[PDB]
RNA sequence: UGAGUGUUUGUACCACAUGUACAGGAUAGGUAGGAGCCGAUGAGACCGGAACGCUAGUUUCGGAGGAGGCGCUGGUGGGA
């Protein structure tokens, strides 16, 4: 089952990235190092 | 205790889905549900420890006893004394305002304020938990269920089963709680401990919420029952 | 069932009627048959509930014509401070030796009060206190910085205030030797510091009902508004 | 679209009764006052009846009698 995910910046909270992952594979919350446009620098951003 | 359209979904395998429940206050409710069903998990949510993933649920702001499916043994050399004292905050706060009072003598005219208030809340909260405990403790074993003063000094980890429920069950009841969320209160209790248990749960007069497999021992103390459901993930 | 003089004085009382401040307390006078200096006390049913912990209160008021009953004053200080005890003129002046001493010695004194870091040192036989409630306490102010200040407010007649369990808050106004204006003028301090003391969380009608009594009387409602 | 009766009920006053964990003298509900309090307006002790009861005692009504007790005090207990 592959289904659409938002991933937020832990650090400010702001949704920033669209993305999709397989939750049979993937159980877990994906967590990913990206660019935050708010921030303005990389920081951990994790699945809601 | 209220919930709204709760979800919960642990990866791929959910346990509700839009599901809803409203407990009147003063209701013995009965939860019923196949292993895996998810009603640990339930009081998982009334506790705070976990958060629905959509949705509310609404917990009433009285002091909850709460007596957990499995035994919490944080260290294996704990005493039962130990284990039981820990059910009330006396300790923990008593440690805190000692170390206030350090606080106090070094610090002159900074962090006084926030001192003072912090010790003054620990000294009315101290006494709200009356420190008498210490002898009624003592006396609510001989009374509860004739649990012996030799495992009173004895390590929590090499006891029984049986007498390790009964000795949760006494940290329960030690900490004078105001709703009582019981998980499998009698997984290992014999026949004669049993009637005991009933007879305190028939007495008391406060909400209690009882997670059992036993359908007798419900059915002597339940009136209203909570089904939790596998295969619709509703309650 | 009830003494002549407790059914002269019921009589005197009208039940239904709660009584303005100033008929309360003249009527108090009254029932007060009893022929001694008897302490007149107000007690206040608050609807706040005190099992929640911001609920709870327990201060001190001082009372411009006082209790009517002097009170002995035990001061814990070291230094400057027990200079303050002795201009002050405390009754009793001691240090964390003389503590010991105060356990089991001078005892009765009406209230007790220590610095901020005698406080740490008297903890100890404050646990002894506890049960007592003499162990002084920041919030009702016996925990103080200059302990001048305490000694004359115990002389003047500072009363402390704490909520029971069931919600009732109990104080003595005066005595019967006061005269009525002063032990109305008492009282109305203490409605002054209750309603500056409501916690932020109560809602409804603050106070259930407010009853003024002597020690031999029976009860008198007195109208919220006087 | 208004009268009553009765029944089962929820609320709110007003009457009452109960408060036994340990130790403690013992049936200790909490807080405030509390050195004085109660009794020929019939006290102590005593007899019975009744209620409670954790069986230890507690509470209460009556019968006689007629003036005493209780408290502070004392140690216990967290609490007298
Ligand atoms: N962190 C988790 N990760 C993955 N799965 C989980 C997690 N937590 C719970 N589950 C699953 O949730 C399901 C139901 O939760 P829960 O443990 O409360 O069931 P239960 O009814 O209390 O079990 P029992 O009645 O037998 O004690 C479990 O089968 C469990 O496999
Ligand atoms: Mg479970
Ligand atoms: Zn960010």
């Amino acid at each position: 089952m592959r289904v659409n995910i938002t991933l937020e910046c832990t650090s400010c909270k702001e949704r920033n990235y669209l993305t999709n992952k397989n939750k049979r594979n993937n159980p877990d919350r994906l967590e990913k190092q990206k660019y935050c446009p708010r921030e303005r620098k990389v920081t951990l951003h994790r699945e809601t | 205790m209220r919930g709204q359209k709760m979800n919960l979904t642990f990866g791929l395998e959910e346990v509700y889905e839009d599901a809803e429940f409203h407990l009147g206050d003063f209701d013995k409710v009965g939860i019923v549900g196949v292993n895996g069903a998810g009603k640990t998990t339930l009081f998982r949510l009334l506790l705070r420890e976990l958060k629905l993933d959509k949705g509310k649920i609404t917990i009433g702001n009285s002091r909850i006893g709460y007596l957990p499916q499995e035994i919490i043994i944080m260290d294996e050399k704990m005493t039962v004394l130990e284990f039981l004292a820990e059910g009330r905050p006396i300790k923990k706060m008593e440690t805190e305002l000692n170390y206030i009072y350090e606080k106090l003598t070094v610090v002159d005219d900074d962090k006084q304020d926030r001192l003072l208030k912090r010790m003054g809340w620990l000294q009315e909260q101290l006494e709200y938990f009356d420190c008498y405990e210490a002898e009624s403790i003592l006396l609510d074993l001989v009374d509860s269920m004739q649990i012996d003063f030799d495992l009173f000094d004895q390590p929590i980890s090499e006891l029984s089963g049986g007498q390790k429920s009964k000795i949760s069950f006494a940290k329960v009841l030690y900490s004078k709680p105001e709703i009582l969320l019981l998980d499998q209160p009698t997984n290992h209790l014999d026949s004669s401990t049993k009637e005991f248990v009933t007879k305190y749960l028939k007495s008391y007069r406060g909400s209690v919420l009882i997670i059992s497999h036993d359908i007798d021992f419900l059915n002597q103390i339940i009136d209203k029952i909570m089904y939790i459901d596998k295969v619709t993930h509703k309650i | 069932k009830k003494s002549k003089k407790m059914q002269e004085a019921l009589k005197k009382v009208d039940a239904t009627k709660a009584y303005s401040v100033e008929e309360a307390v003249a009527l108090a006078k009254d029932t007060n048959i009893a022929k001694f200096d008897a302490t007149v006390e107000v007690a206040y049913k608050l609807n706040v509930d005190p099992k929640k912990a911001d609920q709870q209160i327990r201060g001190a008021v001082v009372l411009p014509n006082g209790t009517g009953k002097t009170q002995t004053v035990l001061v814990f200080a070291k230094g400057e401070k027990a200079k303050e005890a002795e201009a002050a003129g405390a009754d009793f002046v001691g240090d964390d030796d003389m503590v010991a001493k105060i356990q089991g010695g001078w005892f009765d004194f009406d209230v007790v009060v220590a610095t901020p870091d005698m406080m740490a040192t008297v903890g100890k036989l404050g646990r002894v206190l506890g049960p007592k409630g003499l162990m002084p306490n920041p919030k009702t102010g016996t925990v103080t910085m200059d302990v001048t200040k305490a000694v004359e407010e115990v002389k003047a007649g500072k009363v402390t205030y704490r909520v029971d369990k069931a919600g009732n808050i109990h104080v003595p106004i005066g005595k019967v030797s006061f005269d009525n204006e002063k032990l109305v003028e008492n009282f109305n301090t203490i409605n002054d510091v209750l309603l500056k003391a409501k916690p932020s969380t109560a809602k409804g009608q603050y106070i259930k009902n407010i009853s003024v009594t002597t020690t031999f009387g029976p009860g008198i409602h007195v109208d919220q508004a006087s």
